[PDB]
């Protein structure tokens, strides 16, 4: 990045760590966690830090274990303002076959509902925990595989780990 | 922000005085706009604009009461929400 | 009733974090989600928006 | 009201299974594979279930087309995208790997 | 002292919808079949509610009432068809 290092040293990106010998950096190919991320109007990012947008007004599929079923989540579009190249999400809905087959559904508050009963956090199940991280945001974490973010005022967030 | 004289005619936008009224035409682009004395916009504007131009003059089609269509798209029948 | 216990005057109403508002910014609360007091919003085919506390919903 | 149609039947909501999966979640040729939320089903008429909605024409059979560029392509239809050739045997597309 | 024995919590029974079971905690919380939820709380008959923002006020059908169990101030109300 423009910048010089004396040989030996050990930078550390976030996914893993390199090493300098002989002018050439050493590296691991570990895997690291992916980001799928809505936010704004209509703009996504892919797990594989992809970019771009789409402004479509239905309940559409962001995310989905595919060769098993542990998980599925369903974005849900409005339009948002009076323009037409405005539609942001209103809500978010998680389901999760491992337990009851329930339906989570994040709000467009930070509120949450669980198989239509809203609930105070926390929400200390088995497995999945959902609390407030700043007292002005929504956290879900399933396992330790799996996170999420508010969806209030749109902008969802989740953790997947390299198991998926 | 600049405040400019009078006549004025860049851009294809030549903005004159006419009978003691102010005008502003745009043949290039298909519109005259004036105002009066007392003020009362005025907007004259070509037939090539017929079953398009929606706003808060409406849109140029024969018809007078489905002329209240919102930015969404919306038969309105209330001429203030619109 | 005409019950007792802790209010605040007439031009002011009750916000969920314990302040209590004039009507200007009173949320509401459509379908139970809480939209801001500003929030136009819509459908295809609805078209609602939040004014002063209500919900003003059309077709 | 209406009677629906032959091809399909009228459903109703059960008062003891939540899983009312009716009309809410239409199953087209889009949506099958897809999971679908649902609260409870409504006052319509649905397909059986050996067949689906297609464009305002309940087709029998899950010989559906296989979308691309948002064009229509019945099943045994190819394209070719690149050096490959594609076909869609059942409904996925199947295509070579050169 | 051992003269001193307040009350803690009340558990609601409801065999008309699901055979639930409320309960009403130390708290102004309210907890359905485990799960604590947020006020109000409209389902079919039942209604849960708060009443200054400091007590809580169930209301099945409209021939019982409640009051809050936090501090242990519990109260009913029968209408005469029991
Ligand atoms: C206006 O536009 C619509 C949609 O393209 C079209 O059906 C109609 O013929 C046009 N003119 C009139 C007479 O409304
Ligand atoms: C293609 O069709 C064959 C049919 O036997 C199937 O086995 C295979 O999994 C399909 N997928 C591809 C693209 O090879
Ligand atoms: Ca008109």
């Amino acid at each position: 990045s423009g910048k010089r290092y004396p040989p030996g040293t050990s930078l550390s990106r976030d996914c893993n760590t390199c090493i300098c010998r002989n002018s050439q950096w050493i590296c691991s190919n570990e895997e690291c966690p992916g980001e799928c991320l809505v936010t704004g109007q209509s703009h996504f990012k892919s797990f594989d830090n992809r970019y771009f947008t789409f402004s479509g007004i239905c309940q559409y599929l962001l995310a989905r274990d595919c060769q098993d079923h542990s998980f599925s989540i369903v974005i849900e579009t409005v339009q948002c303002a009076d323009d037409r190249d405005a539609v942001c999400t209103r809500s978010v809905t998680v389901r999760l076959p491992g337990l009851h087959n329930s339906l989570v559904k994040l709000k467009h508050g930070a509120g949450v509902a669980m198989d239509g009963q809203d609930v105070q956090l926390p929400l200390l199940k088995g497995d999945l925990r959902i609390q407030h991280t700043v007292t002005a945001s929504v956290r879900l974490s399933y396992g330790e595989d799996l996170q999420m973010d508010w969806d209030g005022r749109g902008r969802l967030l989740v953790k997947l780990s390299p198991v998926y | 922000d600049q405040r400019v004289s009078m006549p004025y005619a860049s851009k294809g936008l030549y903005l004159e005085t006419e009978a003691g009224y102010y005008k502003l035409s745009g043949e290039a682009y298909g519109f005259v706009a004036r105002i009066d004395g007392s003020g009362n916009f005025q907007v004259l504007l070509s037939d090539r604009y017929f079953n398009k131009t929606c706003g808060l003059c409406g849109n140029f089609n024969i018809f007078a009461e489905d002329d209240f269509m919102t930015q969404e798209g919306t038969l309105t029948s209330d001429p203030y929400d619109f | 009733a005409c019950l007792e216990g802790c209010f605040c005057p007439p031009g002011l109403y009750m916000d969920e974090r314990g302040d209590c508002v004039p009507k200007a910014q009173c949320p509401c609360y459509y379908d139970g989600e809480i939209f801001q007091p500003e929030d136009i919003f819509s459908d295809h085919h609805t078209m609602c928006y939040c004014e002063d506390g209500f919900m003003h919903c059309t077709m | 009201s209406l009677s629906c149609r032959p091809p399909m039947v009228k459903l109703v909501c059960p008062a003891d299974n939540l899983r009312a999966e009716g009309l809410e979640c239409t199953k087209t040729c889009q949506n099958y594979d897809l999971e679908c939320m649902s609260m409870g089903c409504v006052s319509g008429c649905l397909c059986p279930p050996g067949m689906v909605r297609h464009e305002n024409r309940c087709v029998a059979l899950e010989r559906c087309p296989c979308f691309h560029q948002g064009k229509e392509y019945a099943p045994g239809e190819t394209v070719k995208i690149g050096c490959n050739t594609c076909v869609c045997q059942d409904r996925k597309w199947n295509c070579t790997d050169h």
